[PDB]
């Protein structure tokens, strides 16, 4: 996958990126975890 | 290689002997604030020990 | 219908629909060119505008009164402005022009000025005067544009007729409303069609080359020209950036006032803080949730050290504390009749409780929306207005508390009651810690801060002519030079070998002006000052930098938003750090002799001593004067080269400025004006400017506040304040930065009391101080909330330019200059990237065609642009939209680009027959040669290496003219015996070991030649320089080519392996630059992958140079890089020995450098200086270092690899691979990834040698 | 209040932005200090009416 | 990374350090609105049953 | 300024620079010791006026203590597995005796 | 974050590189302990908390 | 590395040996030098042993 | 100051002079402050009146 000699750039490639960036992004331990809003409970 | 077992030895010395604050920080500052910080909390603490 | 017809292919290729090509670029280039402005208003009428774009228009705009009763005659003769509205109503009125037009001939509908008013005004007659002042004045305000709108007009016709774009990131079309829905082009079609009537020109005035023809229309104003101007600006901005049609129309109904008030100018001045006062100083009231930056700042503070932590969740606990502004708003609005505008946008702002991307792209939508012209009025206006203040002391100092005349200066004693001791001790520790240095004796160093104020500008030496024929003395004439002599390199060699005796009186000599308009602003005046004025000012210039240098936390920085430090801000505006933005108003009037001046220059006087006693500076001699500050006896003391400076800068200082104004468009007002208002074209001012700022913060914070207010919680907070730690200030502006205590921010009524407490320091001095405490952080024109940034799209008018005189236009090639730097701002900005390149592709094929009579037409191909910067769309059956405007300029982006889609060419090629039998290592079988020739792709390329603008060089003068002209500037410049025996040793030792190992190495005796040079070629060129630019265009154009430059011949020798996705290094939630948010894709991609720049450019510039600097007329990168290219080809120390005398270095440090340069590493940025690489410009926003170190993989990822090995000579081909990968990477479009070497055909000592015999051969 | 008008009194006189003398926010804790007012009448009660 | 890369500021005196830093925080009365709450919830529990 | 006018003792311009560009080195390492004391010494001529001042210094113990400015040593200690370490070691221990 | 923005102790993660800057090692190695360790220590998504 | 060692042994070498005429300057004429200048300086030399 | 000291020295039984907070070292001050040093001497002298 992309290792030869004949490197085309093309949008399937763009997308494969930008898969492996937002999984990368997402599987962050504080990432699993946060919110900007605040729920009754621990707003109690 | 020779060269790279040296490199290895120095790179080890030098991190053994950098020059942090902090393990002497968490062992005479940190549970000075900790005591004063905790009675404050709306939530008040639970341990075991 | 029309735009459709004539522009078919290129709409599509400019769309990504096929592909681009040269012969469609063409064509449409010929239509561009064969339109004309009758079919843009008949192309317009075509339009069905619908309901939304429907605004009522005032009935008044079309009926003005006469000029008559806005002007009069002054007591001594001159023209000058009547002021009813106000004492600031000194701007151009509305008024018609039509009774004063006179028809002319072959354009009857278009007519120019009556030349019988000119001739009564040169007559006396006061009538023709003021008429011929208005139409002068109304001139020069139509003038204010780039080009004629109807190209631009034209140009976003044919962007648009594309429709809606397919985004390749997000999946699906975009939704930006079409043209039916444009209110400001509506706007324009409706006027300018009122304007015609049925009279069949429709264009309300041509822009001529030198001047502009009207309409005699019954109903036209001069207000039109500007109220155009915002609207196509507003229209170009809605249909590039999606803003909000609504606040469109609002701005449209404020031009719409603005044009139908009695000045435009003035009306726009008054109010031009509508968006900033009811959006950005109001917003967060009631804020919700969100997310905003964790950063620290790490000491040194001086050295600016910001690390990010993280993101910090928001709360109601953070919402807004500063007082409310919505009296103000409201008086403001109904005044100016703006009520309803007013209030919706209270309404409209108050609706917004989470700050995040919707939040700060309305902020900077509604920041858009403000009209913005160069404003334009009269010089004497200008001057009458501008120098006539002065500053309102109201504590001064005590007359019994200075001592008995030094030479003409006296002493402050130490006694006084004043706060003036403080700011005295400063100025003199800072004197005498500057006195006390070895390099402040350097004579090199004297030389480069002499050599400093020499330029290419004028200098006003008219005043210096007369003053030295008044004393008789006599200049040469330098008869037969074809330079100009208004430049003080002319000045200089008239004035190489003259007594400082002789040239003493020169000083008080008189000044010339110059004006400079600018956006939403006052025209800025200059004072220019001439070698003697600007050689007298180096004392109090070089203390002024020790202490901004070494005692506060100054700034510097240009007009480049890159220079600016966005770290800084985005620490001040994050919560729960406060900023308070202070701004000195009219700092050069308040600068004057009554307190600073007097100060500050005992204060020099005294501290300079001990250090240099007896002994000249700058070639200033020492001198001996009289004493009589001590009791009883007056004696004479002997005093330095600073000291005798100072001596005579102080009667200049204490008497005052003489200004000669002659102002063009006022016949007969040319007069003398005597100020008291500091210069402002000196070599220093920003520089005590900032060195008095700080000063004074600092007297408050430790002194005056605390004696003057007992509130403890105010006494805590200025004990807690220190300028060292939480003040950033620059000339006149600015920053308190307040930090957040352990129970959140600081209390907002102690901060104000600190305010009014501020002011009221302020008034004692005579200081106006501007404190803005509103929740947002304002420095160097930039703008953040909350951590985030907001462009400001309106201070960048994209059809705006300077224009301040009589003066003509440039040639045609010019402008595509100017063209780029628009996009160049457009992406700076950051507006919709896709409608951006695409409205960018349509104006560079309109502009790209000229016609010369030699009847042929010149005509740039598609592929210049693409070497100038401006990337692709969708070439050889590509993937549409495959490439980002982060794409390197020259060498390094076609590189970028030809690599990135080198396999398909091939394919390409081959299919559309382009076959050989040869196994050309790049393009194996495939006739790229005749296949590049045919395309145009080599002619573009050749041709983007050409000068833009005619070479004045070449001019004939005779041998002995020249000859003395070169050797007065050679002893100019060698004022000092040591250096001219170290520039002949250098010259020797360079013959003796580095000969033909470079053909030009830098030296200081070629000064000269760069100065005669710069003068010559300051001057206008003539229709023969023309001709000569436009055959070699030509010749270029027609010339066939058979490969590219060596140096991108050997960088298409090198393939990588991009595999791997890099890894976050922001937060995917966290608006940090507005306009950059989801929507606009790409840019943020790239953002989120790299990140963002946490450290200031200059300083981190600052340590890629070995020599940091030099006299002017030399270049640091030129030395840098033939020392480098020196130690590469592998000359003996010697060689860089030599180089460094002849450069004016001492031997001892000179060979010890040249030691260590031989074995010394430096950084890949100095390495790639040897090929001419350097970063791009759009770049200079990322973190490009972390990119370089630990991101471009210089070992293949399976392992080794024969052909990837650099010989160990060869280390210097790293930076240069480390740049090809970067430049690579970031021309993809998408996240960054991780590239990895793949292979080299020749491995790297071919390559090495390549680039070894490119370095060898340049210097021919 | 009585204490901030002889402050501002005292700075007056000496014809000052303060006054070096202060008789308010001393470092004295004068907390239970009571004075005069026409709010309790001669019984111990209020007058409210 | 935070464990190696410890610092101090240059000229540290620690109890000046903290008592211009813990000052603001003891001006707060959370934990005593917090001991009202507890009443009242404890009262609640015991009318309940 | 009157030692300076009536010694004879003077600077030699090359003479570290000549004796240091004959050490046995290695190309493929990242370390040069000639080029770090090279850049660690830098030459000049002016450094002879702080010389003459120390020994001027001399006659007035009484009421002049000379001292080593504060810049001169390491900003945080230094540590011994730095070579530019070590040359400011070397030039202090030189210049204290003075 | 009130421990943060009490405490005296910062981070300056620049201590590392200067530190590793002054490493020995040959360039004609393939492989630099200085250069990985430098790189595999900083933090993913720079987090820091 | 062992490059490295033989460069830093050579080094301290002529550092050692380097031919400087200072040393001996200072032990055989500065004193006489500056007992002819004493006489006629305007302040006489103060000095304590 | 001086001259209302003088004055009150009359008049102890209703009227009490004191020093006020604010001439204090800031946080308590330390040894090793010139600053707070000389706070100290100004304090020194200025009390017994």
């Amino acid at each position: 996958h992309g290792l030869h000699g004949n490197m085309t750039l093309t949008s399937s490639d763009i997308q494969r990126h930008i898969t492996e960036f937002i999984s990368s992004w997402q599987n962050h331990p504080i990432v699993q975890v946060s919110a900007d809003v605040e729920n009754k409970k621990t707003a109690q | 290689t020779q060269s790279l077992v040296s490199s290895m030895r120095g790179t080890l010395d030098k991190l053994k002997l950098i020059k942090s604050m902090t393990p002497m920080y968490l062992q005479q500052l940190a549970p000075v604030e900790l005591a004063v910080i905790a009675p404050m909390l709306p939530f008040p603490p639970f341990q075991v020990p | 219908s029309m735009i459709l017809t004539q522009f078919g292919p290129f709409i599509e290729s400019i769309s990504g629909i096929t592909d681009q090509s040269n012969d469609v670029f063409e064509d449409a280039a010929k239509a561009f060119s064969m339109f004309t402005r009758s079919d843009v208003y008949k192309a317009l009428d075509e339009i069905p505008f619908s309901d939304d774009a429907m605004l009522p228009i005032p009935p008044t705009i079309y009926t003005k009164p006469s000029h008559d009763s806005y002007y009069y005659i002054d007591a001594l003769n001159r023209v000058r402005r009547k002021t009813y509205q106000g004492p600031d109503d000194v701007y151009v009125p509305n008024c018609s022009i039509v009774e004063l037009l006179e028809p002319h001939e072959t354009l009857t509908s278009y007519g120019r000025l009556s030349e019988a008013i000119e001739n009564r005004a040169k007559d006396g007659d006061s009538q023709a005067r003021i008429a011929t002042t208005y139409g002068r004045i109304a001139e020069s305000q139509a003038r204010q544009i780039k080009a004629p709108l109807e190209k631009f007009v034209l140009a976003l016709l044919v962007a648009e007729a594309g429709g809606s774009l397919y985004d390749p990131v997000l999946q699906k079309y975009d939704e930006i409303p079409d043209l039916s829905h444009n209110c400001p082009l509506w706007c324009f079609r409706e006027i300018c069609r009122h304007i015609s009537g049925p009279l069949p020109d429709r264009a309300p005035y041509l822009y001529l080359s030198a001047g502009v023809f009207w309409l005699m229309s019954p109903r036209m104003t001069s207000a039109i020209p500007p109220l155009l101007s915002d609207l196509v600006n507003l229209a170009i901005l809605q249909q590039t950036a999606g803003l909000d049609p609504s606040l469109v129309k609002l701005g449209v109904q404020i031009c719409l006032h603005a044009a139908a008030s009695s000045s435009y100018a003035w009306f726009i001045l008054k109010t031009k803080s509508i968006f900033p006062q009811n959006t950005l100083h109001s917003m967060y009231e009631s804020l919700e949730g969100g997310y905003c930056p964790n950063l620290e700042w790490l000491e040194p503070r001086s050295d600016y050290k910001f690390m990010y932590m993280g993101v910090m969740p928001l709360s109601a606990k953070y919402a807004r504390s500063a007082p409310s502004n919505d009296k103000k708003a409201r008086e403001l609005g109904e005044k100016y009749g703006l009520s309803s505008v007013v209030g919706e946008l209270r309404k409209r702002t108050k609706t917004y409780v989470k700050h995040d991307f919707a939040s700060v792209r309305y902020i900077r939508d509604a920041m858009a929306c403000t009209s913005g012209i160069f404003l334009v009025r009269t010089p004497t206006e200008t001057v009458l207005q501008e120098y006539t203040q002065s500053p309102e002391i109201k504590v001064p100092i005590p007359q019994k508390d200075w001592t008995g005349p030094i030479g003409e200066i006296r002493i402050l004693k130490d006694t006084t009651s004043s706060i003036a001791r403080y700011l005295y001790r400063t100025w003199y520790l800072a004197a005498a810690r500057m006195a006390a240095q070895p390099r402040t004796w350097d004579p090199l160093f004297q030389a480069i801060m002499r050599s400093q104020y020499v330029t290419a500008r004028g200098g006003s030496g008219a005043a210096l002519r007369e003053s030295l024929y008044a004393i008789n003395v006599s200049l040469p004439d330098f008869k037969g030079l074809p330079v100009k002599a208004a430049t003080k390199i002319f000045q200089a060699a008239q004035l190489a070998n003259l007594p400082f005796s002789h040239t003493s009186v020169a000083i008080l000599a008189d000044t010339s002006m110059g004006l400079r308009n600018q956006v939403q602003r006052r025209p800025r005046s200059i004072m220019p000052l001439n070698v003697p004025q600007q050689q007298v000012s180096a004392p109090h210039t070089l203390t002024a930098d020790y202490i901004n240098y070494h005692m506060n936390l100054s700034t510097t920085s240009g007009s480049a938003v890159i220079e600016k430090v966005i770290p800084l801000g985005v620490y001040a505006s994050s919560p729960p750090n406060q900023s308070i933005n202070i701004d000195i108003s009219a700092c050069d009037a308040s600068i004057t002799w009554d307190f600073f001046l007097s100060v500050i220059m005992a204060a020099i006087h005294e501290g300079v001593a001990s250090s240099s006693i007896g002994k000249p500076f700058m070639g200033v001699p020492a001198s001996i004067v009289n004493d009589e500050s001590v009791v009883g006896v007056r004696a004479a003391r002997p005093i330095s080269g600073m000291q005798n400076m100072i001596q005579h800068l102080s009667k200049l200082y204490k008497r005052g400025f003489s200004y000669r104004v002659n102002d063009s468009f006022s016949p007969g007002n040319d007069f003398t004006h005597m100020t008291t208002t500091f210069p402002s074209g000196s070599t220093a001012t920003s520089t005590e400017h900032t060195a008095n700022n700080s000063t004074m913060m600092e007297t408050f914070l430790t002194v005056w506040g605390p004696e003057h207010t007992d509130d403890p919680d105010v006494l805590r907070l200025m004990k807690s304040l220190t300028i060292q730690r939480n003040y950033v200030c620059q000339g006149d502006d600015g920053l308190m930065i307040i930090d957040g205590t352990t129970a959140g921010k600081v209390n907002s009524e102690t901060i104000q009391k600190m305010l009014e407490l501020i002011s009221k320091y302020g008034e004692e001095f005579g200081w106006k101080y501007d404190i803005a405490y509103d929740g947002t952080a304002e420095y160097l024109k930039l703008y953040f909330i909350f951590g985030c940034r907001i462009p400001n799209l309106s201070r960048h008018p994209i059809v705006g330019k300077e224009r301040a005189n009589s003066s003509a236009e440039e040639p045609w090639p010019a402008i595509l200059d100017q063209i780029m730097g628009v996009f160049f701002n457009g992406v700076h900005d950051g507006l919709q990237w896709q409608r951006w390149i695409r409205y960018s592709w349509a104006l560079c094929c309109a502009f790209s065609r000229q016609r010369t009579m030699i009847v042929g037409y010149l005509q740039y191909p598609m592929w210049s642009f693409v070497y100038w910067g401006l990337p692709l769309v969708k070439a050889f059956g590509s993937d549409p939209w495959i490439f980002s405007w982060y794409m390197p300029t020259g060498d390094l982006g076609m590189y970028s680009w030809i690599s990135l889609i080198r396999p398909l060419m091939t394919r390409w090629m081959v299919a559309n027959g382009y076959v050989t039998d040869r196994c050309s290592p790049v393009f194996g079988n495939a006739d790229y040669r005749r296949c590049f020739n045919e395309l145009k792709l080599y002619q573009g390329y050749y041709m983007a290496q050409l000068p833009r603008n005619p070479k004045k060089s070449g001019r004939a003068a005779p041998r002995e003219v020249r000859e003395q002209f070169t050797q007065a500037l050679s002893d100019y410049l060698m004022q000092n015996p040591e250096l001219k025996s170290r520039v002949l040793r250098g010259r020797s030792e360079w013959e003796k070991y580095g000969a033909g190992i470079i053909h030009n190495p830098p030296s200081l005796f070629d000064v000269p030649h760069k100065w005669y040079q710069g003068a010559q070629e300051a001057a206008i060129a003539t229709r023969e320089e023309l001709a000569e630019m436009d055959e070699t265009l030509m010749r270029a154009r027609r010339h066939s080519y058979s490969s590219f430059s060596k140096l991108l011949e050997a960088y298409l020798l090198v393939k990588w392996r991009m595999c791997e996705a890099r890894e976050p290094s922001v937060d995917l939630r966290l608006p940090l630059c507005a306009g950059i948010d989801p929507l606009n894709s790409d840019p943020f991609l790239k953002m989120v992958s790299v990140g963002p720049m946490l450290q200031s450019t200059r300083k981190y510039f600052a340590q890629t140079l070995f020599m940091a600097k030099t006299v002017s007329g030399l270049d640091v990168n030129a030395i840098d890089s033939a020392l480098l290219r020196l130690r590469t080809l592998g000359a003996d120390k010697k060689a860089l020995t030599a180089q460094l005398l002849m450069v004016g270095l001492q031997e001892s440090e000179a060979d010890a450098l040249a030691g260590k340069i031989m074995l010394q590493d430096v950084n890949t940025v100095q390495l790639a200086r040897v090929v001419n690489l350097a970063v791009p410009d759009t770049w200079m926003s990322l973190d490009f270092d972390s990119m370089f170190k630990h991101h471009v993989k210089l070992l293949p990822k399976d392992g080794r690899h024969l052909n990837t090995d650099i010989p160990p000579r060869m280390g210097w081909l790293r930076a240069i691979l480390r740049f090809l990968g970067a430049g690579m990477v970031m021309t993809a479009t998408g996240v960054a990834v991780d590239i990895y070497l793949e292979d080299i055909h020749g491995g790297g000592r071919s390559l090495g040698q390549r680039f070894m015999t490119w370095m060898r051969q340049e210097g021919r | 209040d009585e204490a901030d008008e002889a402050t501002k009194k005292q700075a007056k006189d000496t014809d000052k932005s303060k006054a070096q003398v202060t008789y308010s926010d001393t470092g004295i804790n004068n907390a239970n200090e009571l004075s005069r007012s026409g709010n309790v009448d001669n019984e111990g009660g209020s007058n409210q009416k | 990374v935070a464990l190696l890369s410890g610092k101090y500021p240059p000229d540290l005196v620690t109890n000046v350090w903290y008592a211009d830093a813990i000052y603001p925080m003891y001006a707060d009365t959370e934990v005593f609105s917090n001991l009202q709450r507890d009443m009242i919830t404890c009262e609640a529990v015991q009318t309940l049953v | 300024v009157l030692l300076q006018r009536i010694s004879p003792l003077q600077i030699d311009p090359t003479i570290i620079s000549n004796t240091m560009s004959t050490v046995s080195e290695s190309t493929t390492q990242t370390l040069s010791p000639a080029s770090s004391i090279l850049g660690k010494l830098r030459p000049s001529n002016s450094d002879f006026s702080s010389f003459r001042v120390a020994l001027a210094g001399w006659l007035y113990n009484g009421v002049v203590t000379t001292v080593i400015d504060d810049s001169s040593y390491p900003k945080d200690g230094g540590s011994v597995t730095s070579l530019e370490n070590l040359w400011d070691f070397f030039i202090l221990a030189l210049a204290l005796p003075l």
